[PDB]
RNA sequence: GGACCCGGUGAAAUUGAACUGGCCGUGAAGAUGCGGCCUACCCGUGGCAGGACGAAAAGACCCCGUGGAGCUUUACUGCAG
RNA sequence: GGGGGAUGACCCCAGGCGGUAGGGGAGCGUUCCCGAUGCCGAUGAAGGCCGACCCGCGAGGCGGCUGGAGGUAAGGGAAGU
RNA sequence: GAGCCGGUAGCGGGCGUGGAUCCCUGGAUGUCCGAAUGGGGGAACCCGGCCGGCGGGAACGCCGGUCACCGCGCUUUUGCGCGGGGGGAACCUGGGGAACUGAAACAUCUCAGUACCCAGAGGAGAGGAAAGAGAAAUCGACUCCCUGAGUAGCGGCGAGCGAAAGGGGACCAGCCUAAACCGUCCGGCUUGUCCGGGCGGGGUCGUGGGGCCCUCGGACACCGAAUCCCCAGCCUAGCCGAAGCUGUUGGGAAGCAGCGCCAGAGAGGGUGAAAGCCCCGUAGGCGAAAGGUGGGGGGAUAGGUGAGGGUACCCGAGUACCCCGUGGUUCGUGGAGCCAUGGGGGAAUCUGGGCGGACCACCGCCUAAGGCUAAGUACUCCGGGUGACCGAUAGCGCACCAGUACCGUGAGGGAAAGGUGAAAAGAACCCCGGGAGGGGAGUGAAAUAGAGCCUGAAACCGUGGGCUUACAAGCAGUCACGGCCCCGCAAGGGGUUGUGGCGUGCCUAUUGAAGCAUGAGCCGGCGACUCACGGUCGUGGGCGAGCUUAAGCCGUUGAGGCGGAGGCGUAGGGAAACCGAGUCCGAACAGGGCGCAAAGUCCGCGGCCGUGGACCCGAAACCGG
């Protein structure tokens, strides 16, 4: 029997049929950073790869 | 009785007679052909078989007790000296002068 | 009879026969 | 009084295996077994301890495992009272 | 790898081929389940004992002696190998 | 159905077809312990009342029978008559209830409500006609299997834990009582109208019960039992039961050969070496009882409920509901409910009163705060069946004078050891010798099959023989050349070595090893990358929409075949609303995800990945009894 880091499965993930996966820029934002502005324009979505294979595994099956 | 060791279990360990069951066999013509229903044990015949095949001789005792019989023929003699009769393998067993003189002998198989 | 069998038997056996193999409908 | 010679009995740890010499050199840096050399017949028993890194025991002294177990206080938390 | 392979195989030359973790391919015997229109053996099942034919091989075959009863599968399957 | 006094084969004696041995069932005895229970006690022993013969009581008095513990009802009277308790491998619910270990620490968490202990029910308990579930105004007992779903979700959101309604399936099934209303009374207070307990009314299934007034209406509706025989199933033995003989190599044949039969029963096993036909009480197939336990099923027992409107109304509970403190639940303090309760307040009897997850309006559901209820799932001590299950170091450890020998005070541990043969025919007699044991004879197919006596290998100790050995180094040895010795695979090889020639053993861990680093004395057998559910790629192949749960039926062999809840692909993009081959950010045509079909899916077989004790043994320790 199998289930996931349910987690990272919640937070941070979801695939394309493609084969892929994705989850949301993650710079600093929403916790310290007064910081900038246009470092705002910061925060849309980071697709690492490689290890993008424990992950995707790891939840494999429903997501 | 479905089984290979439930045949011991079912012949010698229920009635003896089960062995009795053992003694069973047919003989000469007469007789049988007549049939073969209808026993007597210590009749007479001529095993069939061992060296002795094709022998002649009788009834001795219906030892089914051992799982066999003795006939007087068939036998042996110590080495001390003394004669014996010898073990009767129920196997080659063999009967045709159906022991019955005796009314009752006449009265069940022959 | 199971021997109406010996019979449509000598109709047609052989080695393949052999084989057989019963089966109505 | 053993030990030694007789007769009777007759174990035991360790050990890959082995007919196992000294040298001066060497190799993983303290070699009977590798090189050169010198002495060198085959076996034994009564002994004498040096070497076989001899035996005993997978160091207790050491460090390493985000091992364990006991006592301590202004260590953390929690319970008993 | 490549020049034609009929199923073999045969010819060239290129071209290496030392290899532990470790990666890929191919084979060997071990006890069992088939008996894919399969059965040997009292003039020996099998194990044993001994060998200057067959294979790169792990094994085969086969012949001589032993011993009392078994079991072999030409082929695929299975596993306490 | 004709043999026997059990495994004892041996001596000495005996019962038996005017139905013995033994197979069955119901008996009567059942010495002492053990809940023990008459009383005591270091169990298996020692003590007491009543009856008892009366008994040797030769001119002198005893065992036997018996009897009685204590907690339970209650005909209470002075209490007479019923139940219990002790077991029991495994399985069941309640009562109580833990660390390891994972989280690569560890306080939350996990292992778990597991392991253990306790109590107790049963042959099954568990549970069980709904103040339930959820929301399509849809569903309805409880249980269990598949599925839902590893989803919704719980959380130092980390390791992990991880529901349910709904759909498919097995089964079906329903009933009661306080429930003061009515009347009956019985006992009290003290006469009224109070509480009281036995009788009925009703004694609620899905809201009704009474009490009143008119319509009523005037026979098929059996449960968890109750009942009768019924097929009572089994209970061990029930019994028939197809069909060959000659010849033959053989110590033995059932083999090799010749002719012959069976047949719904060629399932195997025993038979002197392998039979359908020799034995088999077997499968063919029919058989079978006077006693011990069912459903099916037949009947009455049937116990038992079973229609109409109206009326101001009184009648399933002592605590619901609320505050705090825990539980269970997927919920780990949370926006956190339902049900269950530890303490404290302490409502209502049908416009009543909980519920549909804080609460509130409205809607929708349900009617508690007592009880009984077979069947559908679990478990093997027992008996049977079957084996790609074992073969004496494997299997339960224990294949038969083993949970016994033996160490342990104890709790507890806990072994080894099977095999002659066709049957004893098991070695009379003679020999050396105190014997054991060895030499002959005899059984015999063979005893180098010979009494722990089948096969009986190695290691290891012997007896002879070939070769070889005293100025010689290395485990090894292997290459060359020589002499002796034998040539059942001869002009080629066997064996042994005299010399010389080149040579550092073998395993783990190591930068590196001969080793002086460890591992091993020698031989034989056991002994270490497995299985399951998931997921993951690769491949062998069946349809491209592919594919099957659980179950229903069919089953010497037992033959699969139907079952369409589901689940992965059929677009995806997004937190979502939602849109959609487009979409999210945004107010901009600048990018992210995707479109573009390339399409899987089931299965088989594999290299792997997660959960698993899971490549195999290894410690110090923690936790329970």
């Amino acid at each position: 029997p199998k289930m996931k880091t349910h987690k990272m499965a919640k937070r941070r993930i979801k695939i394309t049929g493609t084969g892929k996966v994705m989850a949301f820029k993650s710079g600093k934002r929403h916790q310290n950073t007064g910081k900038s502005g246009d470092e705002i324009r910061g925060k849309g979505k980071g697709f690492v790869l490689a290890k993008a294979e424990w992950a995707r595994m790891k939840l494999m099956l429903p997501r | 009785s479905k089984q290979p060791d439930k045949q011991r279990k079912s012949q010698r360990r229920a009635p003896l007679h089960e062995r009795h069951k053992q003694v069973r066999a047919t003989l000469s013509a007469d007789l049988r052909e007549e049939y073969g229903v209808r026993v007597n044990a210590g009749d007479t015949v001529e095993v069939l078989r061992g060296d002795f095949a094709g022998e002649e001789g009788e009834v001795i005792n219906v030892d089914l007790d051992k799982a066999v019989i003795h006939v007087e023929d068939v036998t042996l003699e110590k080495t001390d000296g003394e004669e014996v009769p010898r073990p009767l393998d129920t196997s080659n067993v063999r009967v045709t002068d159906l022991d019955l003189e005796d009314e009752k002998r006449e009265a069940r198989l022959e | 009879k199971t021997q109406e069998v010996v019979s449509l038997l000598e109709a047609l056996d052989v080695h393949a026969d052999i084989d057989r193999l019963f089966v109505t409908s």
